[PDB]
RNA sequence: UUGACCUCAAAUCAGGUAGGAGUACCCGCUGAACUUAAGCAUAUCAAUAAGCGGAGGAAAAGAAACCAACCGGGAUUGCCUUAGUAACGGCGAGUGAAGCGGCAAAAGCUCAAAUUUGAAAUCUGGUACCUUCGGUGCCCGAGUUGUAAUUUGGAGAGGGCAACUUUGGGGCCGUUCCUUGUCUAUGUUCCUUGGAACAGGACGUCAUAGAGGGUGAGAAUCCCGUGUGGCGAGGAGUGCGGUUCUUUGUAAAGUGCCUUCGAAGAGUCGAGUUGUUUGGGAAUGCAGCUCUAAGUGGGUGGUAAAUUCCAUCUAAAGCUAAAUAUUGGCGAGAGACCGAUAGCGAACAAGUACAGUGAUGGAAAGAUGAAAAGAACUUUGAAAAGAGAGUGAAAAAGUACGUGAAAUUGUUGAAAGGGAAGGGCAUUUGAUCAGACAUGGUGUUUUGUAUU
RNA sequence: GGACCAAGGAGUCUAACGUCUAUGCGAGUGUUUGGGUGUAAAACCCAUACGCGUAAUGAAAGUGAACGUAGGUUGGGGCCUCGCAAGAGGUGCACAAUCGACCGAUCCUGAUGUCUUCGGAUGGAUUUGAGUAAGAGCAUAGCUGUUGGGACCCGAAAGAU
RNA sequence: CGAAUUUGGGUAUAGGGGCGAAAGACUAAUCGAACCAUCUAGUAGCUGGUUCCUGCCGAAGUUUCCCUCAGGAUAGCAGAA
RNA sequence: UGGAGGUCAGUGACGAAGCCUAGACCGUAAGGUCGGGUCGAACGGCCUCUAGUGCAGAUCUUGGUGGUAGUAGCAAAUAUUCAAAUGAGAACUUUGAAGACUGAAGUGGGGAAAGGUUCCACGUCAACAGCAGUUGGACGUGGGUUAGUCGAUCCUAAGAGAUGGGGAAGCUCCGUUUCAAAGGCCUGAUUUUAUGCAGGCCACCAUCGAAAGGGAAUCCGGUUAAGAUUCCGGAACCUGGA
RNA sequence: UAUCUAGCGAAACCACAGCCAAGGGAACGGGCUUGGCAGAAUCAGCGGGGAAAGAAGACCCUGUUGAGCUUGACUCUAGUU
RNA sequence: GUGGCCUAUCGAUCCUUUAGUCCCUCGGAAUUUGAGGCUAGAGGUGCCAGAAAAGUUACCACAGGGAUAACUGGCUUGUGG
């Protein structure tokens, strides 16, 4: 249970904050968990997902589907992964969204900021 | 207070083949010419609008409150009342259930759960855990989304991690002997809460509520006296002192004559 | 209207009373706010007793004549007899009341004793010291309580001499009632030879 | 032939300030009537609504020209109570405080009236310098028709004794509130259903975290968070411990003895009268007019008028936090509230669209699906569209979209019908349909051979 | 009044009370204005006060409730003493009828004494009181009833700013 | 139907007010006192409506007073305890 | 019936709630329970608490819908007809031909107020044009308004209205030259010195108010899908500047 | 015009409805009682009935409901003296 | 014998006024005046259980009433025939 008075357990307020979060907060909201191998390697349970992360689906109709992220649609609260698509009847391939909470991060796109955030959260590369 | 009255509606009167309810004036809206101000009207003020100076809290005499609290505590020691209240104490050796002050000094939630399992309240824990359900109405979107049963009430005398150790365990409540709320001692106005006393709490009960040789420490208070000496009215009725003066009885049912 | 056997009730609700309705929903929140303010002021004045020392005074009227209670501040005469100036008493936490006089020796002694007790029971830190704090207490009133003076012993000897204490009351009332007329008669008899 | 003063002007002179907004609460002015009185005029509503002026985070009030009559309390303000009382009232309807008592909060004070006269010791501004919410040179000006120090009624004022605390000032590390930032636990393991597992079952783990939310269904353990602690991107800095340059070395404060005193607010108290108002009643406050003071004076002491005596304050000048209020603003937490004809008028491009010349008036309107995967393609049609096909868990979800109720219709089916129809009792006819025949008892020519 | 159907739609809440009932305590009773504490509107704990009650009566100054087993009489449930089924005696609470006694008010008569005009003993009276005469109340809750409030819901012609 | 004519635009007069060769006429389809918002959910002894079932009991239109006569109080009749 | 406290470790995506059903059972009834269809995420029994708790009416409110009813009707302003084209489709569009009408206080050509893009070009049935529509002042997309000379701007009219002053508690009212110290064009000054100065005349007595009053000045020809006294060509005029 | 056709297409009204005679009845029935009678679906007219529709009678009365106007009504008031 | 031979011949609150004790109060002790109380009368409400009260509306309004008039109809038939 909550103890502090600045935390609100009101469903209406929490839902409004989620649905009207700006993109900076949606980045944290769209965090994805690392695989078991990456969790062992880094020491990080989960990270905010990025554009070039290699990701594996662990839940849904595309379980066990690998693929590098193609976009982080923060407006739609989703991520778009290459080769995870739907072939329309006209033949066009459209992206299929899915939540990063249903994914596992299998390869990190590392830059200076990602590595610094890993050390911040307690990782060691 | 201004709901349903943010209008300048006036009655059209008689002679216009419509009811005499006040109607919105103007035109070109669709709201114009429409009934207003009345409880029967759409958008009108409700009948007898609810006011905040309704009586919300209810006064109860201190002595009646303490009477109810004492009755609830005494019901916690009645084995059948706890079963009727539905507290899964069928695997407890005896009640009132008194445990050592090591429980008062307990620190972790896992070891509090272990204490509950070793003592016999884990079935009550499982009942609370498995009774969790979505509420059955508009209470879900009023921050009352789920409902579950009430578990054991662990009553202590001193707080040495007991409260925080049992804080996350579902259904368990923790209370000090000094307070001993009736809202926890008889939830739903139903007597027989399953209570786990620490030894210090059990010992301090006699100081808090008094005895035949000790005052209550609640100034001017003493425990209520029963209106009857014993509840064993069957035993009294069937005692020899009464049966001896009793005249002989009938057949417990009358044979149909004529 | 008027109806069966009932008391005549005067319910003064013919004005717009519903605008002036103050239902005290903030009782609990205001008690919490008051306790928070007391704690915050204690932290602000951390060594100080959170209130001033008040004197013992008598309640004015004949209905509360018996009771002795806490007044506003000590008389200038009282603080002088205790041995302080008014300004220094105010600065070290003694409430001073200029307009209250002491026509009463008993109350004078009681309040001088209160002042001496307070002086003995407080410590004034120096302006350039190590500030040896002493576990601040929070209520000068709680540590210097007002006690009702004991007027008599529990048992005594009967001293009867035969006036019944009712004839005395009747006679005293009679003299009060008739003194002016008696003075009239005396003055008239002196005037007319 | 010149230089001042007083008063009054001018300047696109130097520098400032005021207005307007909002107005929930606050301080005043002004001010009704509906209504009640079962009519109605006083009264009531109501010292209210509307109108007007003026502030702040609170405002106002505030350290007694008080309350009292006591063994006296002791600024103000609020709460409980006094008390529906004392009183007012066509004494009708109705109205109606205050002292005491308990508590919350507590805080005190300063001007005028005094000659510094051995020294206008005071202050704005201009121009320079600097450590610039300011401080120092100088200059002009204001000011003696009075600016500083000194005293404020509780008191206080040309001096002297016998032991007698302090100072005070711009910084720095830090007590202290936040824009706040960041880090910190535990399954997505197997089987079933499902489009999706977030559902059921087994096994677990963390728990000072089983609040809440998101995720393709009810998720502590998938995510954000939550609980507990840790580390930081800044700002405000006598409710202060130590540094910081050091005391402007004649710096401001009390009694055991008073040489004298002791200035204290005028068209103001007060009186009359008029109007209004109050519970205030031979008149409670306020205001207009007339008269108009005094110094042991003046006010009050709730019934109008000499007094042997009282009691109690000290007006006609002023400042002051806290407890108190807060249908506004900003931030936050909640609810036995409402759930799209409800709840604000407005859950939506809502004070919007539209109505009025205008003041003003003022709606209706939420829901496909987890995901548009929003129907490629073929056929008929001029086309809308239809029929196939297709996506989908579902198209009995096709944008005119969650199930789509009733009124009201279409088709099919079944029934009756000679100026209504419907209904009750009773049967008949036609449709339709539920009620032991596996069984707490007997036993057997084997249906497909713990017994059938 | 009603063409039809759907949804909405009309004795509510509050302040102060009357009768009754339940409960707690009971000559007392009511913690919740506040204070302490708390698992941060809940618990739970704490009175000197205040309200009502325990005294009435009178306009008011004021005075203020046992001549007795808290009285006598009639009736009284129950209990006690009773013979083999009558019915007798005793004690009789509550309550009702009546005659009294006491307190206050009114009208009187007025004792020793004396601030010689005061105090008012004593004795009374077809008078009178919402009184005494071995307390019953306080608080909370519920139905019903009352009054003021929009006041069960809708409804004027008007009147004001 | 050459004028006390007809008419555009500008302008003045505003609600117990205006304006009226006068009809209580006209003053934005509103006039024997306009329109708008508010007081205001104005009051109504008067009209209308007043939402589930079963069980038991079960009336009154009479008395007295009332600016009382379409209303109320009071007594009666009724229920409940 | 909606919510609330307890409990049924209650029901449920293997289908909750809703809804339909001349199917069944139970209860005197209010109603409860179940069978079968529809569907898609929550809901119920029991002991208690609570109330914005039950509708047939109120010329009730708000929405929706009927019979009337394919009915009243679409009849004023003389009136249309033939062919061709376009088109899926023509009584209504276009083009010819005929017949007519307004008949110069017009059914013509311009403007004022008002409207605001309706002007003009390009594309077809959804709506609209009370029949239709291929047409349109509709829909969609675009283009279009050119001034020294025409207006405004300037002036004053009835009038409105600041200031100075005076009322009013005040919002504000009066007043418009009144009991007021009420401003602006030429050379000398026009550089060891500025707009400072015996340099002059003096005394409108704010301002707003007319696209019909007064008033400085432009005509012809041509040009566009749509502008022209405005563009172009030619030819003039007025005002202000050594 | 009505009328029939193509297109287009409302409204007022509506408890349920729609044949009479008498009776009784709230004293003038479409319904009730007793009789007469009584055959689908309908078109154009029509104005006897539906005490047809239109409007909570504007006449009249009542209400302790108004308003306009008047005056030797009651009580005041601006101005004026 | 407690007015008239009996059965009628009359009057609240509030206010005023008189009579009585010269009795109580004016609330910081009171010379005294004044005022307020206690008990009984009088001044009056005749709408007589007791408002303080002129019209008009053919310019009219509202709430209602068939509790109530102005038609028909209904009972009666004095009167008329």
């Amino acid at each position: 249970a909550k103890q502090s008075l600045d935390v609100s357990s009101d469903r209406r307020k929490a839902r409004k904050a989620y649905f009207t979060a700006p993109s900076s907060q949606r980045r944290v909201l769209l965090s994805a968990p690392l695989s078991k191998e990456l969790r062992a390697q880094y020491g990080i349970k989960a990270l905010p997902i990025r554009r070039d992360d290699e990701v594996l689906v662990v839940r849904g109709s595309k379980k066990g589907q690998e693929g590098k992220i193609s976009s982080v649609y923060r407006l739609k609260f989703a991520v778009q992964v290459d080769k995870v698509t739907k072939e329309k009847v006209n033949g066009a391939s459209v992206p299929i969204n899915l939540h990063p909470s249903k994914l596992v991060i299998t390869k990190l796109h590392l830059d200076k900021d990602r590595k610094a955030l890993i050390q911040r959260k307690g990782g060691k590369l | 207070e201004k709901a349903g009255h943010q209008t300048s509606a006036e009655s059209w009167g008689t002679g216009r083949a419509v009811a005499r309810i006040p109607r919105v004036g103007g035109g070109g809206t669709g709201r114009s010419g429409q009934g207003a101000f009345g409880n029967m009207c759409r958008g009108g003020r409700m009948f007898a609008p609810t006011k905040t100076w309704r009586k919300w809290n209810v006064k109860v005499n201190h002595n009646e409150k303490r009477y109810a609290t004492a009755s609830a505590i005494a019901a916690t020691a009645v084995a059948s009342l706890v079963l009727a209240r539905g507290h899964r104490v069928e695997k407890i050796p005896e009640i009132p259930l008194v445990v050592s002050t090591d429980l008062e000094s307990i620190q972790k939630t896992k070891e509090a759960v272990a204490a509950l399992k070793a003592v016999g309240a884990h079935s009550d824990l499982l009942k609370v855990l498995k009774s969790k359900k979505l509420r059955a109405g508009k209470g879900k979107y009023r921050n009352r989304r789920w409902t579950q049963r009430r578990g054991p009430l662990v009553v202590y005398a001193e707080d040495n991690g007991i409260v925080k150790a049992l804080r996350n365990v579902p259904g368990v409540e923790t209370a000090n002997v000094a307070s001993l709320n009736l809202l926890q001692l008889a939830p739903g106005a139903h007597l027989g809460r399953f209570v786990i006393w620490t030894e210090a709490a059990f010992t301090k009960l006699d100081q808090v509520w008094g005895s035949e040789t000790v005052a209550s420490s609640k100034v001017g208070y003493t425990l209520p006296s029963h209106i009857i000496s014993t509840s064993d009215v069957t035993r009294i009725i069937n005692s020899s002192e009464i049966q001896s003066a009793i005249r002989p009885a009938g057949q417990a049912t009358q044979k149909r004559t004529h | 209207a008027i109806s069966k056997n009932l008391p005549i009730l005067k319910n003064h609700f013919r004005k717009h009373w519903q605008e002036r309705v103050k239902v005290h929903f903030d009782q609990a929140g205001k008690k919490v706010s008051r306790r928070n303010a007391r704690a915050t002021r204690a932290a602000k004045i951390a060594p100080r007793p959170l209130d001033l020392l008040r004197p013992v005074v008598r309640a004015p009227t004949v209905k509360y004549n018996r009771k002795v209670r806490a007044g506003r501040g000590f008389t200038l005469a009282e603080v002088k007899a205790a041995g302080l100036t008014a300004a220094y008493a105010r600065t070290i936490g003694i409430a001073v009341d200029h307009r209250r006089q002491n026509r009463n020796q008993e109350i004078f002694d009681a309040n001088v004793q209160r002042l001496k007790e307070y002086q003995s029971k407080i410590i004034v830190f120096p302006r350039n010291g190590k500030a040896p704090e002493a576990e601040q207490v929070l209520s000068a009133a709680a540590t210097f309580p007002i006690a009702q003076p004991a007027t008599d012993v529990e048992a005594r000897a009967v001293q009867d001499n035969g006036e019944s204490a009712f004839r005395t009351l009747r006679l005293a009332r009679s003299e009060k009632k008739f003194r002016g007329i008696r003075e009239k008669r005396a003055r008239e008899k002196a005037e007319a030879e």
